[PDB]
DNA sequence: ATCAATATCCACCTGCAGATACTACCAAAAGTGTATTTGGAAACTGCTCCATCAATTTAAATGTTCAGCTGATTCAGCTGAACATTTAAATTGATGGAGCAGTTTCCAAATACACTTTTGGTAGTATCTGCAGGTGGATATTGAT
DNA sequence: ATCAATATCCACCTGCAGATACTACCAAAAGTGTATTTGGAAACTGCTCCATCAATTTAAATGTTCAGCTGAATCAGCTGAACATTTAAATTGATGGAGCAGTTTCCAAATACACTTTTGGTAGTATCTGCAGGTGGATATTGAT
């Protein structure tokens, strides 16, 4: 059988998703998360379905650009693997923590 | 010659209540004056947006109150709201 | 002939706050209680900072609050630090803080 | 309504491959095992902050439905302006 | 019976812009040239993005501009990228960009 | 029966000037409408503060012009200033 | 003995700022890097401050011009008016 | 002939400068830089004294805070010495680049 | 361990830069009296948003194998820290004049208000078309050997 | 460099979700036209506070010597990638019901506006005083041996 070497399929994935624009998290799970969190603030809320889509577009863009910053933090440490400490440096320099 | 208005005297009044034997330098007072103006502007601007978002012509204490909750961190908001309400109740219940 | 500040039980000028809200183009109309409410919050936050700043003066053996004491007050407080996270206090300096990896090997 | 459902642990509905796809779009080649829980915690913080402000606009308007505009204004408040949803 | 836009040589609505400047409570008074100037700026900016976005569509063999083309327009242009530096374009994706060290071999 | 205004029809005219054979999706147009509203509020916001700073009660094309220079980066500022000045000059003399 | 104005921001002064920022050890290349960063920072803020001055038809940059410029740059400064 | 180890005087300066609030660039050289930069935007400008001071408080606050982030970047790469690449990383994550 | 070089600490002292306090206007509050303007209340009926279930489609989880990345370890060369000595620049305190800011003037321009006209929005169907998502199959790129 | 496995590119074709097209349309604005009110540009000016320059205190530059940090090198242990197969969730397109926004009309309560009196707040000016910085002496930290 044929096998791609570790890193080859990952690079293929980067090209593919950097080329496309669809949301990468399934819709129903993200919607339950939004509902749960918001229920904890205020019971008996409804959501316009576009309110949830707006939250998902914002959330994914937030996370994509945080991973870019995290990636730069890993590479700064002479690694290719992102670690929680890369995310934490990124958020600290951003003034999020 | 022109009058230059400032929160200085009121900041000083409040300082006397809180630390009767503590003074304050010129520069610190100027810092406190920027603080009051900045916070005024932030709260007023948010209250303004809220009114416009809701197609209302008036900034009422309710817009202020929601503005305080959007802008101030948790516990700060809680005590600010209660001071705000306290002062409004006191003021209305005045003959 | 009694001030709205005294009526509301405040040190901060409810009258001035009213004017500043009118001439600030915040909305066409301003309600009676908005300036009382806003004055109260402003007074409250002033008291909050002055308290802690006063305390920092005390610990440093001083009776006059300078900018340094304001900075210490604000940045040693999680909530004031956050509200003023993008503000610079002139002549404030910074908090003493050295990263532990930089300390000599005890 | 004959009842009302109880929501628990919905953050785990954000799977490891979904998080991996987001990292790929972000340009990440290799991912440590602990990233997935770290990211779940960051996303939860982000949503709490934005949902909190959106719900505040909703309540202020005396509504029981969170509108797209409530979310848009909340995102703008946080310097995360979003285009394509009414402002 | 002339529109102020046609008088100004603009496609963008001068009357509308004047009214939005009134309703937004930006100042007590709004001068007659204010909404003409601002309408012109808004028109110029949308011409600038639409030109680049139409080109991006063409580079991708499409007759219809989609958000992806809007986002390629913005992020490939230094100045528009800065103007919209804190703006998220829904369904825009990102620019292809893989760091050097991540590529194989040496 | 509800009414809601947008800049859609004007965005489309401009599009027809620059790319006669190119359409635009409804989601793209929505982004363009947010874009215009966003830049309107930013310029008008800057123009507001600018007037306030100078004790002016009037927003004139001179405030709009300074707000454009504060807000826009270099080359876009230069060209938006021309187009604005040009449209104001023409507006005065056409009438 | 010419030397540009930027070089008037000396190595020792940059060293001091780094110390307040908690820095123990400083590479030789930092000093030029830092001068470049300060120049960009000053350009961005001064341009905006001058823009307020010109708008007010003044020949003097006021503290308020600078304060306003800092604010709109997201660097609110307290202690200088406003 | 007593001599302190490399790092002992550095640590001491940190404690010293973290305790004080005085401006750390001399006034005149900073004033000249400011005037030189303003000249490229409009010629023959004057400056209120407090305007130069405002610019200096701001610039010095900016650089100190950037030096903190830079330090966290150096430390992330397991170093104790700040390099231009640390400044560059800090600035890129901040969105200054 | 000891021994000494230097940094850091605390107590006390004192004149002066920078506080507080006392005063005499008066701009702007507060009071007082009509003059608009507003935004629930109550009563609409009419969609979106929520729920459920079945059929169909797409993704997640798991098991297994091992490539290659991370982190530990060790070391030597170079570069930045420390510091004495040599050199230069900034700080300080002293004086004309630019220009900011204060005042008084008036007309060009902005508000107001009241008919007159038209362009923008949507609603109802009407018509149509760019392209997503399905097919080719020819053209790469990767990795085993 | 050679073969073959598996991915990728690109080609044409074709249903249709979504976009362009009227047609009525109507109405909510945008425009037009006098009629009233005023903001701020202008010009004149007085006097703060800004720039220039000639006085001392303070720092920067420079050379030298070496501690110890950074970067290179090497490698083993094991994490995380690749991928086949199994297992689970989401998606899609039904349908129905209620619950809530949303358009609409009433005036009672609220805020604007105007004008008249009565301060609290400010600038000026006149005292008071925290504490900066200096000195002395005790003891702590650091680093050599
Ligand atoms: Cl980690
Ligand atoms: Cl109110
Ligand atoms: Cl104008
Ligand atoms: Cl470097
Ligand atoms: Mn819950
Ligand atoms: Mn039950
Ligand atoms: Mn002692
Ligand atoms: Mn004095
Ligand atoms: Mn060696
Ligand atoms: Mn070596
Ligand atoms: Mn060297
Ligand atoms: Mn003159
Ligand atoms: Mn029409
Ligand atoms: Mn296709
Ligand atoms: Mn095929
Ligand atoms: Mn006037
Ligand atoms: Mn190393
Ligand atoms: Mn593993
Ligand atoms: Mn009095
Ligand atoms: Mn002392
Ligand atoms: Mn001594």
């Amino acid at each position: 059988p044929h096998r791609y070497r570790p890193g080859t399929v990952a690079l293929r994935e980067i090209r593919r998703y950097q080329k496309s624009t669809e949301l990468l998290i399934r819709k129903l799970p993200f919607q339950r998360l939004v509902r749960e969190i918001a229920q904890d603030f205020k019971t008996d809320l409804r959501f316009q379905s576009s309110a949830v889509m707006a939250l998902q577009e914002a959330s994914e863009a937030y996370l994509v650009a945080l991973f870019e910053d995290t990636n730069l933090c890993a590479i700064h440490a002479k690694r290719v693997t992102i670690m929680p400490k890369d995310i934490q440096l990124a958020r600290r320099i951003r003034g999020e923590r | 010659k022109t009058r230059k208005e400032s929160y200085a005297i009121y900041v000083y009044k409040v300082l006397k209540q809180v630390h009767p034997d503590t003074g304050i330098s010129s520069k610190a007072m100027s810092i406190m004056n920027s603080f009051v103006n900045d916070v005024f502007e932030r709260i007023a601007g948010e209250a303004s947006r809220l009114a416009h978002y809701n197609k209302r012509s008036t900034i009422t204490s309710r817009e202020i109150q929601t503005a305080v909750r959007l802008l101030l961190p948790g516990e700060l908001a809680k005590h600010a709201v209660s001071e705000g309400t306290k002062a409004v109740t006191k003021y209305t219940s005045a003959k | 002939a009694k001030t709205r500040s005294s009526r509301a039980g405040l040190q901060f000028p409810v009258g001035r706050v009213h004017r500043l809200l009118r001439k600030g183009n915040y909305a066409e109309r301003v309600g009676a209680g908005a300036p009382v409410y806003l004055a109260a919050v402003l007074e409250y936050l002033t008291a909050e900072i002055l308290e802690l700043a006063g305390n920092a003066a005390r610990d440093n053996k001083k009776t006059r609050i300078i900018p340094r004491h304001l900075q210490l007050a604000v940045r040693n407080d999680e909530e004031l630090n956050k509200l003023l996270g993008r503000v610079t206090i002139a002549q404030g300096g910074v908090l003493p803080n050295i990263q532990s990896v930089l300390l000599p090997k005890k | 309504k004959r009842h009302r459902k109880v929501l628990r642990d919905n953050i785990q509905g954000i799977t490891k491959p979904a998080i991996r796809r987001l990292a790929r779009r972000g340009g990440v080649k290799r991912i440590s095992g602990l990233i997935y829980e770290e990211t779940r915690g960051v996303l939860k913080v982000f949503l709490e902050n934005v949902i909190r402000d959106a719900v505040t606009y909703t309540e202020h308007a005396k509504r029981k439905t969170v509108t797209a505009m409530d979310v848009v204004y909340a995102l703008k408040r946080q310097g995360r302006t979003l285009y394509g949803f009414g402002g």
